[PDB]
RNA sequence: UAAUAGAAUAAGAUAUAAAA
RNA sequence: UUUUUUUAAAUAAUUU
């Protein structure tokens, strides 16, 4: 690997991540990668911008932070040489600095956006997508960038010049950065019309996917992508019923006749249901409202043989699904507290309120579960809302747990957001549960609150 | 110190570049060996960059001559 | 934003009327505004040529007297950023509006163009 | 769950978690059957037993290796753009924001590549397992000690097992790794021998630390800890200093004098310690031995993902 | 090769053309597609660039700019299109983002009195011809062959003067030449004037002369690689027989809603040549076009 | 083996307890680099403290090359080492002389930034008139080399440079056409006069100035096809006695400007053919793509040249085996031995080569019969399918 | 004391929100 | 079926 130039180990760290993140992720070309970059510099060679950004991106996407030497002489080459940066690597640089998070990432994604921003009206059918994905990786609020953008984009799909493939990315990128714009969807939605048949099953069930969490409120479209999935659904995947239930969900409009259909095909494949699957189809069924025993019941079924699988969202979202239903699991229900005692580590700040919240509601009460989600609480209590820290403070007061180490953030934490905590009437009825156990002796300033 | 030492040192390495001396330049060597031998630690100890880079500079074009290393 | 054939296409031809009355409103008091740089002048004029505003000839007279003074200090000092493209884009619409206004800055704009110092849009 | 496809190689938000050693230093750790290579003579262990140090005859890392690891204490008190996974930390001197002419880090092994892998290191690990009588070695924890040009202070006399007394047996060993080329005008380890066996394996009472004075007393503070008889045999063998190359490592005693000198040379000195600790060791109080970890209760065996198994004789 | 088109602004397109006639707007829209795609499926063209809308329907004469005569783009008089500038330099920016040229040639913005257009011009074999018609005065004639004209055993250039009436439209439209031997012209007045006026010019001339129908615009993207095709107009069929018939390849397209308005396909498209300059004794890569191992089978 | 005196010298620079001036570790790194005898080259621990001694030294006093070539000689050992940048002068300490030594240490130790550059710009501006002729002509080679896009400050120094055209030799004025030529944005009008000038003292060109010329009108284009003939006339009084290098970069003008007088292409050529066989791999390479793209190359023509780069054709590099590969097609002459060693080659190297590289030379090799029948088909088909991704 | 350049290439789910 | 734009803009208020 010596005798290779530094083109050459570009090249070969792409060929790399593509292979990685696409045909499997074979846990000896990642450590190879890791190996083979963590040794390499730009340093005394003259190199091109194309091959210094692609050593950046495939540096950053394989772990290495913003300390490591190759991050920061690729950061310094962007700073430095800034017009040599053309609307082609464009893309590889604001992909690669999206993760990290210091002065100069937030520096060189901003000129970058401001170039993006003048160049609009000439680029390409190839450059408008891969701009926008790229933008829409890293968190950015460029409204204007974005408007001509979506205006170049709707002056390209007028002539027709998107493939399938390229209206995916457009509506994921437009769907991920909230940019609510009905012209610029309708035009996509019309150019897969006229596409017709290029457009395959894989490549339908993502634009239904971001069509509905865009959230357009439209009625017109949404019967149509219902319709032109219902003739598609015996050659769809697992993955793929998990994922048009969320959407129709995410949609809200009720249709029959594709649900009935929909629920035939997942208990038809219900061996080839992960956890993952699972929590998903509850979480829709959750949001659609609609009640089926039949297929619940086979759902269970199928957690309970893969309860070693379960991640901490999964056991989040298939608990309190399981709880709004009022379905009783006892084995279902302990194997999954059990687990989640397991890794009381890998909750986020609202998946543990969630799932200890829903363990509450129903009475069902486990001294390893409680225990560990009461002491991951105290790190997770700063990134509450209030009603979410109501819901908190009452999960515990039904696992009665009195450690002061423990209900010092949580009160502090609601005592900080008292206005938004007593203005909720839906919890009302919680609040007198919570000060019925404590008590006024529990931080009285709260119950001096409470009292007004 | 040892600037004087060092800079005698370069002028019989110069003088050895240019000829040989009345004497030779293998007597040369020997005085320049003589020379270098002479410092100890009190100089070694208080020398700056220059007398420094001047001393290996001197004894390593002497060592090519010298039949041993050095 | 007058479309020539929408549902109000048969109102389209009087309103654009109306608004080309209310630009001369505008266009006749042009000669009171002091323009601090040439893109102001070539705006207005560009605006005031391609919808067909009439303007009358003593504003014009004040606008190109005023841009005479800027291309004089940009062609002299040399020392300090009018681009080519500007300069021949106020010539064009000096020769359309008749040279009899400022014959000096007809004089000076060609000879700014036959020696070189106004620079390129790439540069 | 689902990993986005930009996020698909990604690793953990701390090395903790991440199972076995990343190969970025020497590439993989050797098979099972591999090990015996780095094992290492008895002399040295004997001379560890007697001395309470020793050093091992050959360096343990490449030029290039320690160039590299000399990167990372450097980016780990940058001290403007601060380290990324600074928050991964169990104490750091940089916590005021400030910093000054010591820096000292704990607990880094969570925080940057190559120093997590110098934890499995064979070489030293095996020697660590030698010493500790063939059992599973636990990492304890690691250190860092950068000290300034010029000004940089020097650590007075300490016993290293007076710091863990929240740990009920005495089976420990510490390896001391030169990041720099250290003598006794920078940062060189002068080690008293034999006194690892004075107050029959005891600790002896703590030193005064009082700050912004000269290195020969912050040195000679020792004559006020002993007593008659560690004085004699301070007479007799008087505290030596160790020179170290750019890779050499050093085997240490968890109760044998230690202290290192200050640096008076024109550029920064770098050290590393690691600190290695057997299986049969158990926890004296209820709760985390390390600020945010584990807690454990009464007498339980020391375990879990914040004290990985690092070698195992079988 | 690049070519440059700029797309319609459905908005503000005039509903009744010149003379009264009537047309369709989704019809133009539709068109204008079909023209875009019919120009990318060309082998030829290595790149279509499409500019953004422009609120005058106008603006959709892309060609009226410059003209590209050998390794010089001659920039046209800006002394009709005043309304035109800011559309002119937006369009430079569009020629310049491909990596063509940084600016144009000022030769006859600064001569006085040269009228004249893109479209008059026909870069026939051996040199230009250009049309002595109202649109362009003698001091363009006169410019032009001090600029370009040279007379050489082998470095010679011509430029031709081709006298038409007032009401023939500019030469471009009518008067080309394709392929690499074949004359296109309509079998109208001016067209038989041009095609003599051309064989007498420069006699002891051999070229086949083809005649179209009046009213069937075509364009021929004439070169050395000899490209053959010729977009014509898809109603007229026997001048399509015609030009199959000489050895070439029609590709028929529907031009109703821009013929309407006045805008032929000439005037519509913007071709250039761009090159990459060679730092250095350089030979850069050239794409094939011919068949490779002859000899061997 | 080091003696008492100088191992304790080896620990005294080895602690970094000696304080070192750039002028001092300059001099140590030209011993080293000189001689080996002590082994100052063979010591990590010693080159590493010298290392340490040059980042913490004021290098403002050496030349810049003298700090390019202590960085170079510590990368040779494995140091990664790169000189401090330099700061823009400010207050007083503005000069002409330390406005081009911005310049000049940011082409030589490969530190290119454009805030810099239009920093200095922005400051060199008034003080043009002070300037020398030979510090405008550094000048201009220095913004030509850092591939500067302000060709409007590039055409006044040019402006400035031909007010003093009798000042100016021949050198100069080649180094002055050639770095006008280089940069893109420059007016034409410069262009011209410039070529202009080179046009006349024609007779007082050197070798190098022929070099030069051709080099700019290479890259300038048929535009100015006119000057290039007065070339290609003056050289041919002197044809039958030049340099190969000269005679390749004619080929090359004449495929460019699409030359048309057949005469002296005729005759050119068959100079160069004669000594061919004194060019480099590259210089071998474009001489047979302009022979080839101007119709001349004969049985004879052919032979010769593929005579020539057989010996080469056993270590061609991967960017040079298309070309010759797409010659040796579109000819019907015998070429059955290039072939055979450039098919080996290609397999040699089927791990290195890019994807771009990988398809010319399936596509070349497509139609070949004498290619089905070779391990070349299956390795370059795993390759493809390996690399289809990055197509 | 130190100065020579070549390549054009696209992957895709973070637990929210009222009217031609 | 189609509906979108091109300023150098500088006047809020406070003891946080």
């Amino acid at each position: 690997v010596s005798h290779l130039s530094a083109r050459n180990i570009a090249t070969e760290a792409l060929q790399m991540k593509k292979l990685h993140q696409e045909r499997g992720g074979n846990p000896m070309l990642a450590q190879q990668a890791r190996r083979v970059l963590f040794a390499t510099s730009i340093a005394g060679q003259n190199l091109d911008a194309r091959s210094v950004a692609l050593l950046l991106n495939t540096a950053v996407y394989f772990g290495m932070e913003s300390d490591a030497k190759l991050v920061r002489e690729c950061i310094d080459y962007c700073l430095k040489n800034d017009k040599l940066i053309t609307v082609d690597v464009l893309p590889i640089v604001v992909t690669a600095c999206a993760t990290l998070k210091s002065r100069d990432a937030r520096e060189v994604i901003e000129m970058q956006a401001q170039k993006a921003a003048r160049n609009a009206k000439f680029l390409d059918a190839k450059d408008v997508t891969n701009i926008i994905s790229a933008f829409s990786k890293t968190g950015i609020n460029h409204e204007k960038l974005f408007a001509f953008l979506s205006r170049r984009v709707q002056t390209l799909a007028r002539v027709g010049e998107f493939e399938a493939a390229h209206l995916v990315i457009l509506a994921n990128a437009f769907s991920r950065l909230r940019y609510r714009d009905k012209f610029l969807f309708g035009a996509i939605a019309r150019r897969a019309m006229s596409l017709r048949e290029r457009v395959t099953v894989n490549e339908l069930v993502p634009l239904i996917v971001a069509f509905s969490k865009i959230g357009l409120k439209d009625p017109k479209l949404s019967k149509r992508f219902a319709t032109k999935a219902m003739e598609y659904v015996d050659q769809m995947n697992a993955e793929q019923v998990a994922s048009m239930f969320m959407a129709f969900a995410y949609f809200g409009i009720r249709y029959d006749q594709l649900f009935g259909v929909l629920t035939n095909r997942a208990v038809e494949l219900i061996d080839e249901f992960n956890a993952q699957y699972i929590s998903t189809t509850l979480n829709a069924f959750q949001r659609i409202g609609i009640n089926n025993p039949e297929l619940f019941d086979n759902l269970a079924e199928r957690a309970l043989a893969v309860v070693q699988d379960h991640d901490a969202r999964d056991i989040s979202k298939t608990v309190t699904a399981l709880a709004h239903f009022g379905l009783k699991d006892e084995e279902l229900f302990k194997r999954l507290a059990s687990h989640a005692a397991s890794i009381a580590d890998q909750f986020d700040a609202m998946g543990l309120v969630n799932t200890a919240h829903a363990f509450a509601r129903t009475n069902f009460l486990q001294q390893d579960m409680a225990v560990a989600l009461s002491e991951r609480s105290v790190y997770v209590c700063r990134l509450l809302d209030a009603g979410e820290t109501r819901r908190l403070l009452w999960a515990l007061a039904k696992f009665q747990v009195r450690d002061p180490k423990i209900l010092t953030p949580v009160f502090n934490r609601c005592l900080a957001l008292h206005y938004d905590f007593f203005a909720d009437p839906t919890g009302s009825e919680e609040i007198e549960e919570i000060f019925d156990f404590y008590g006024p002796n529990f931080c009285p300033p709260l119950y001096q609150l409470y009292i007004s | 110190t040892a600037l004087d030492v060092a800079m005698r040192v370069n002028k019989l390495k110069r003088l050895h570049q240019t000829g040989g001396g009345p004497s030779g330049k293998k007597q040369v060597e020997l005085d320049a060996w003589r020379d270098l031998n002479n410092l100890t630690e009190a100089q070694i100890n208080s020398a700056e960059g220059k007398a420094v880079s001047l001393l290996l500079n001197s004894w390593a074009y002497f060592a090519k001559y010298w039949e041993k290393g050095a | 934003q007058v479309s020539d054939g929408g549902r109000n296409a048969m109102n389209a031809e009087p309103t654009r009327q109306k608004l080309r009355a209310m630009g001369e409103q505008i266009g006749c008091r042009l000669d009171e505004v002091e323009y601090p740089a040439l893109p102001v002048i070539l705006s207005i004029l560009d605006v005031v040529v391609t919808l067909k505003i009439y303007v009358p000839k003593k504003c014009l007279q004040v606008i190109f007297s005023q841009a005479n003074d800027m291309v004089a200090i940009v062609m002299e000092q040399k020392d300090d950023p009018i681009t080519a493209e500007e300069g021949r884009q106020l010539q064009a619409l000096l020769s359309h509006y008749g040279n009899d206004l400022a014959p000096e800055l007809s004089q000076r704009m060609k000879e700014a163009f036959r020696e070189g110092v106004l620079p390129d849009e790439a540069s | 769950s689902y990993v986005l496809k930009f996020l698909r190689g990604q690793l953990p938000e701390d090395l903790k978690d991440v199972n076995g050693a990343l190969g970025c230093l020497y590439g993989t750790l050797p098979d099972v059957d591999e090990f015996g290579q780095f094992v290492i003579s008895p002399d040295v262990v004997n001379s560890f037993h007697q001395f309470g140090y020793v050093k091992m005859p050959i360096p343990v890392l490449d030029h290039q290796q320690i160039d590299k690891l000399a990167d990372e204490v450097n980016e780990l008190a940058n001290n403007v753009e601060h380290h990324p996974k600074t928050e991964r930390l169990y104490a750091t001197s940089l916590a005021d924001l400030t910093g000054g002419p010591l820096f000292f880090c704990q607990g880094q092994w969570r925080a940057a590549w190559g120093m997590h892998d110098l934890i499995y290191l064979p070489t030293i690990t095996v020697a660590a397992s030698q010493i500790l009588n063939n059992s599973l070695v636990r990492l304890w924890y690691d250190e860092v000690f950068m000290k300034a040009a010029r000004t940089g202070p020097c650590v007075p006399w300490q016993q290293n097992y007076a710091r863990w007394q929240h740990t009920k047996p005495v089976n420990h060993v510490t390896v001391m790794i030169a990041l720099d080329t250290m003598n006794k005008d920078r940062g060189a380890p002068c080690l008293v021998p034999g006194s690892h066996r004075w107050r029959e394996g005891g600790l002896l009472p703590p030193v005064s630390y009082d700050p912004t004075k000269d290195e020969a007393h912050q040195l000679n503070t020792i004559w006020e800890i002993i007593n008659e008889e560690e004085g004699e045999m301070l007479m007799d063998t008087p505290p030596v200093t160790v020179d170290l190359r750019r890779g050499e490592a050093l085997l240490i005693h968890p109760l044998t004098l230690f202290a290192t000198h200050g640096n008076r040379s024109l550029d920064a000195v770098r050290c590393c310690f690691i600190h290695y600790m057997g299986e049969k060791t158990y926890a004296v109080q209820n709760g985390p031995l390390l600020p945010h970890t584990t807690k454990f209760q009464a007498d339980a065996m020391i375990q879990g993902p914040f004290y990985p198994v690092v070698f195992d004789p079988a | 090769l690049h070519a440059f088109v700029r797309s319609p602004h459905y908005r503000t397109i005039p509903s009744a053309g010149p003379n009264g006639i009537v047309v369709n707007r989704d019809m133009l829209v539709h068109q204008f597609r079909d023209f875009y795609k019919t120009l990318q499926h060309c082998s030829l063209v290595d790149k279509v660039h499409l500019m953004s809308e422009r609120p005058s329907v106008e603006a959709l004469r892309v060609a009226d700019q410059m003209v590209s005569i050998g390794a010089t783009f001659l920039e046209m008089p800006l002394t009709g299109m005043e309304h035109r500038a800011t559309e002119f330099m937006e369009s430079m920016r569009y020629v310049r983002g491909a990596g063509g040229p940084s600016t144009l040639a000022s030769y006859l913005q600064d001569t006085e009195n040269c009228r004249c257009n893109s479209g008059d011009v026909v870069c026939l074999p051996n040199g230009i011809a250009v049309g002595h018609g109202p649109r362009t005065n003698a001091v363009a004639h006169t410019t032009l062959k001090q600029l370009f004209e040279v007379k050489d055993d082998q470095f010679s250039f011509d430029v031709f003067t081709l006298e038409q009436e007032g009401d023939a439209p500019p030469l471009g439209d009518y008067f080309g030449f394709a392929g690499s031997n074949v004359l296109l012209t309509w079998k109208d007045e001016h067209g038989l004037l041009a095609v003599d006026q051309y064989q007498q010019k420069q006699p002891h001339t051999e070229m086949n002369v083809v005649y179209l129908e009046p009213g069937c615009h075509f364009l021929s993207f004439y070169g050395v690689d000899h490209t053959i095709d010729v977009l014509v107009q898809k109603g007229y069929e026997r001048s399509m027989d015609s030009i199959a018939a000489a050895g070439l390849n029609p590709i028929p397209v529907q031009w109703s809603e821009m013929d309407k308005l006045g805008i032929s396909m000439r005037a519509a498209v913007l071709p250039l040549k761009f090159f990459k300059a060679n730092v250095g004794g350089m030979l850069s890569r050239n794409k094939s076009r011919g068949a490779r191992w002859q000899t061997h089978q | 083996a080091r003696p008492s005196a100088l191992h304790l010298i080896f620990e005294r620079c080895k602690l970094n307890l000696v304080e070192f001036t750039a002028q001092d570790v300059y001099q140590i790194c030209t011993t080293a680099y000189n001689m080996d005898t002590l082994g100052m080259l063979q010591d990590p621990d010693f080159m590493r403290g010298l290392h340490d001694a040059f980042r913490r030294s004021d290098q403002t006093v050496i030349s810049p090359f003298q700090a390019n070539l202590i960085a170079d000689t510590f990368r040779k050992v494995g140091i990664n080492s790169m000189p401090k940048e330099v700061s823009v002068p400010e207050e007083d300490a503005i000069s002409p002389e330390s406005l081009i030594l911005v310049l000049r240490n940011m082409n030589i130790t490969k530190q290119r930034d454009e805030r810099k550059i239009n920093e200095v710009l922005k400051l060199m501006f008034p003080i043009l008139d002070e300037f020398s002729p030979t510090q405008l002509s550094l000048t201009v080679t220095e913004l030509a080399r850092l591939k500067s896009t302000n060709a409007d400050f590039v055409g006044k120094l040019a402006k400035r440079i031909m007010e003093y055209n009798d000042d100016l030799s021949a050198l100069d004025i080649s180094s002055a056409a050639v770095s006008l030529a280089y940069c893109p944005g420059i007016s034409h009008n410069i262009l011209y006069r410039m070529m202009q000038i080179v046009e006349e003292r024609m007779g007082e060109f050197q070798p190098e100035d022929y070099i030069n010329v051709l080099h700019a009108l290479n890259t300038l284009g048929p535009k100015f096809v006119n000057t290039f003939r007065k070339i290609v006339e003056c050289g041919l009084q002197h044809v039958e006695n030049m340099d190969a290098v000269t005679l390749t970069n004619y080929m090359v003008c004449f495929s460019t400007m699409d030359y048309k007088q057949r005469e002296h292409i005729d005759i050119y050529a068959d100079a160069l053919v004669e000594v061919a066989t004194d060019l480099s791999e590259k210089d071998l390479v474009m001489a047979f793509i302009a022979l080839q793209r101007l119709r001349l190359l004969s049985d004879t023509m052919f032979g010769t040249m593929a005579s020539c780069v057989i010996r080469y054709a056993a270590k061609m590099d991967p960017r040079n085996i298309a070309p010759i590969m797409d010659i040796c097609s579109t000819v019907p002459h015998a070429s059955d031995h290039l072939m055979k060693v450039l098919m080996d080659r290609a397999v040699e190297c089927t791990r290195i080569l890019t994807a771009n590289q990988l398809g010319d030379i399936l596509d070349i090799l497509g139609l070949y019969p004498p290619a089905r029948e070779h391990p070349l088909v299956q390795l370059f088909g795993k390759q493809a399918r390996l690399r289809l991704d990055l197509m």
